[PDB]
């Protein structure tokens, strides 16, 4: 590993099982916390209610596009109290 | 009976714009192709040129089963009753133009 | 052709009008109710649980599965009759009226 | 018939009229009773609030994928007191 | 030729300009709307359910079926008039304006 | 500028960020107000739930095909209290 | 006008503002009184709590599908004491 | 009337770039070739040289039906009204330069 | 060929049958779960985050990505065994039963 | 059997009509050409002068194994029964134009 | 060539690599954001609302319209610089890093 | 100035590579062929054999404007500044080789 | 060792069926063509006539590396182990047939 | 070195099998013809008489720089090593059927 977009697709799968279907609030304030803004998140949320497409897939790959590490995904999975997720992406290191 | 060489352009064209069109329950050419005993790859590298139904007929002509009634009985068998009806007459016709003619000797 | 009658062929239908009686059957899973109502002569379901799913996936492409089904069940000649007689019988009176304003009762 | 996925599409239609729109509870405890687990049913519930897609359709076909009979559908339509439904799938036998 | 007018011939139209009024008719199945609007003198549909699926096929090849249809219905002379007269009458004002800014009203 | 379809594609981009993801009501009453009709809008609505395609993109381009000006887009972005949009299409005039 | 589904989309909009958001009972017994049945309205009610979709829109269009006039909508907007609505659909006649 | 030999180059050229170009509803040369009673394989083994329409005329010349009005009546019958209009004049012409001339004896 | 067995080649599979066990793996992102289950000999993921994306995009074209992937992982010979053994092990018993009704237990 | 020369005009033409419909999925003149032990570039050449079936039967007619016996049992291998059910008559007739006229004249 | 630098020509780019930074720009309409970012020297939009629609149509054919546009805006030489300087400036750091790990800051 | 005959193969080849691949907004050979005053009809019966850029040249040489210069000022009017930079030297060269020779008299 | 001329039709055909169909992650002919040191521009003007794997070969033989061996070690570096196993014998054979002959001197 | 005449039959044919596989992407007899200083229309002519590599080496055999030395160093430039690792033996042997027999007879 190294970058978000270099996560093995199952690892990303298990991790888009969390954040995805995970409390319209518990997620929404992870997203708003991804250095994003009002208008942008309006797009990336719309995507939810279309033929099963991981809103966190899209949020994650789009943070990929912006050169996000994986240590930054880990970081903000604790500084947001969503350990439930990082539990999996430490089964990798 | 006789080889596809019998039926030409006129119907090959019609015939085409029936089976060229990929359907979900019905038989598109690929279904047919299958029955005329064609391998996997053969079918796919045929799913390329426009008008593969024609490109199918002409690949399965210098071939064993190559009859016209053979294709005919196939179509009937694949439940494409629609084709042998807006086309049936037009074929036992292009079989005449070939039986009567090319037989002046 | 022009004078649409309960004797003409489905697959013979203008591609302008199909994209039109599409908008009736298309929304509210209307065609699903149609799809299963289509039965071969034996009596058995024409399209089954599986075929249905196929059509469903043509929403991701943006194609009237009314059409893709309509054309597709056209490959058995089925009269425009067969269509309304199956439109009425399934309560699709507004489309069946567009076809032929004959057998279209009034609630 | 034989397998779930071998139900004629209207039979499954009239049966996805039941379980589908049928008491957030009287359904949810049928699903949880399909030998599933907490995480999985989180997905298959999400699907309900998307352009009319039978949550039981999806629960049924997914039981399909796992070789479910149809005698197991009937069985658990009684052992769950949802006769209202099985009364249709006995009009077939 | 140069001074395009409602008397000139469709199939005589510059290959640059067609690939241009292509981009009007081409997306949102715009040409489908045109295709069935094209009628023989008899009144009967020019292209029918089957012809049209042929054109649809020419997207897998990347061909303006606005064009492939345009050329193809050019083999009956049809005036550049018949074109806009059928463009306007089908609400394709933007393309028909590029043809001849004559009969192109304003909402 | 002058006609709808003559809008530079970013300007249409920014404006397909508004109307697009903007209250299924605040949009649909703009659509219905574009001189359209019941049956037409049913098409133009369906398109929303398919691989990210701006419902306003297609509504606007389709008003394009109809020789719509640009002063009629601005007009109807006031007479409908959707200033939030026209704010960008005045950054061009 | 003539048929339900031949209502101009704004007129149906103003009319889907009423019955839609309008007392879960003042609504429900207009629906129940649309010649419908227990099972059916189960579906058409579920639709309400999805991405803003006029449950009267779908109840109206669905009465459309069954050749409903417009004089039958007005009729049953008085014989149900919901004049509040037909007051708009007489601004058309 | 007279044989193809009458109409030369000038029109054979024009004539060609109408019917050499393959159409979906209209008649390409293939449709014509069909009409001039040509086998299947005959047509295909002709879909090879560029300018098949010429190579069609040339093959259906030392042949039965070989008229020019014959071809002419065919074109009008295949609903190719466009060709016999940007071309009609120029043929009743190449028919004159042959009738008047080659008749000085 | 005809007698499909846990020894034959995947890429050898009739194109009729593929379009058929397509219907199993195809819906509910079933193939995504299979995609990531396919692993090289090394152990490393065969297809990665990026590859998967590729396939996703074949829904816009209307292609069985079960097939598009199936053909594509066929270019490594992988026995029809490797397929069920990967079908069962991933809980796709219904399609695996279609291949070879041997190793397909009963809940 | 006997040298290729035996074969009249007719058939060396139909023979060509059939074997040079190029089909990359079944068996064309090339798949034959290769059974007559021609090299690659040898075929890429034939692939030039149109009617290469003919030109193949020329570049062969005088060679080691080249007979009509071979051409036939070669078509038989390829399974182009297409042509065996079609030139079979004209050819056992064309053997007796060279045979029943080569013990007298 | 081999040593890709901000001086080399875009249209000179390995066909393997293209299909690779295609996977970055390709999804989430990434390339639409790039297409409108490409501007002639005048300042005016390079591709306009109509051009863009052309590209969009190449999804029904299955063509990287990242590429089809990459190639196509290659016919004005544009340095691999102009590409990153347009990739960075539009926030596509992941792809521009692949090109030249020079000017690729970190959040 | 000097006609197309001036520049050959090598350059006519490299010039193909660039204008033969059809493109979305930049100008491909069709956009050119049009700029050399060819008809919508003539252009299609071009898009037929491969190397149409090359055939386009052969076809626009025994015509009017056909300068090497025309071809170039055309290429720039059409903003194919890519083709120019890359074939620039190679054309000026192929000219100092025609004018070069074609002189001893 | 031996050049591409070594192996023909039959194999060149079967080779096509495998690498002509473009795939997502496994290597198709392009991935190869690149491995054979071809430019982004040359490759496109290949993706143009059918059989470009076959065209790719014709075009990589009158060049350097062109071994049959290079063709193989490449196919294997590209992990198309499917094409290897299935064409394996057919290639070794078509070499024991070039080397075989092309020897009496 | 020595006049082209040196080269016997064998190679003047193999030389042709190789250089007139026309390939628009790599280096064929045309890209050679232009290295032997032939004008455009000069090649357009050769492009007729099939076997034009031969006919090229004829219209050259007697000219200014025309030697086997040249033809070799010319295929060396175009990098058609295809032919240099194949005719190289037969040619340094064909120089000594005109060398080792041109100081005696």
């Amino acid at each position: 590993a190294c970058y978000i977009y270099q996560l093995p697709s199952w690892v990303l799968d298990d991790l888009c099982r969390n954040m995805d279907a995970l409390s319209e609030w518990d997620w929404m304030e992870f997203a708003s916390y991804v250095i994003t803004d009002l208008t942008q998140l309006r797009k990336i949320k719309s995507m939810e209610w279309v033929q099963g497409v991981s809103i966190t897939r899209e949020l994650l790959w789009w943070w990929g596009m912006r050169q996000a590490t994986v240590q930054q995904l880990v970081d903000l999975l604790c500084r947001l109290e969503l350990y439930r997720a990082a539990q999996i992406i430490l089964n990798w290191k | 009976m006789l080889p596809l060489a019998a039926l030409n352009m006129r119907v090959r064209r019609r015939l085409s714009l029936f089976l060229n069109v990929r359907t979900q329950v019905a038989a598109d050419w690929t279904a047919l192709a299958e029955e005329m005993d064609f391998e996997y790859l053969e079918i796919r590298q045929l799913e390329t040129q426009a008008d593969p139904t024609g490109r199918l007929l002409d690949a399965w002509q210098g071939r064993p089963g190559a009859s016209v009634g053979r294709l005919l009985e196939l179509l009937t068998k694949l439940g494409r009753d629609d084709v042998l009806l807006e086309l049936g007459p037009s074929i036992e016709e292009d079989c005449q133009k070939y039986i009567a003619a090319a037989l002046e000797h | 052709m022009g004078p649409i009658t309960p004797s003409t062929y489905v697959r013979c239908l203008n591609v302008g009008l199909i994209r039109k009686l599409s908008d009736f059957i298309d929304p509210q899973e209307g065609w699903k109710k149609l799809a299963v109502a289509i039965k071969k002569p034996s009596g058995d379901d024409r399209y089954n649980q599986f075929h249905i799913r196929r059509f469903e996936a043509l929403l991701q492409t943006g194609k009237s599965p009314t059409s893709e089904l309509l054309f597709d069940w056209g490959t058995t000649n089925c009269t425009v009759g067969d269509l309304v007689d199956l439109l009425i019988q399934n309560e699709f009176f507004a489309p069946a009226s567009l076809l032929l304003p004959d057998a279209v009762p009034l609630e």
